């Protein structure tokens, strides 16, 4: 994960807490539900594919 | 007419300034849980014997 707390980086990364005043402030791989990526799909095996 | 005084400059008139911050170190977390920057509150009281 990534944790601001000690740093204000924060405020470049044009990310912020909600309620800018205390600290649950870390960032895990379990907050950002869903917003996993997408994966990406394979071009060539599309393509050589007419079978 | 009996008068006991000295320095700490009597507690003046005619006009000061109100120094209305807001990340004031104490304010914070006595003050911030409750919310963000648009609204607050601060101590405007800028004597540091105070919580």
């Amino acid at each position: 994960g990534v944790d601001f707390t000690e740093s204000r980086l924060s405020n470049l990364l044009g990310i912020r807490k909600r309620h800018p005043f205390q600290e649950g402030f870390k960032i895990m791989y379990e907050d950002l539900e869903g917003g996993n990526i997408p994966a990406l799909l394979d071009v060539t095996a599309y393509e050589e594919s007419k079978k | 007419r009996n008068s006991i005084r000295y320095s700490e400059l009597s507690p003046l008139y005619d006009t000061t300034k109100l120094y209305l911050v807001d990340n004031k170190s104490a304010d914070i977390a006595s003050l911030n849980y409750q919310n963000d920057h648009s609204n607050f509150l601060t101590t405007v009281v800028q004597n540091n014997d105070f919580t």
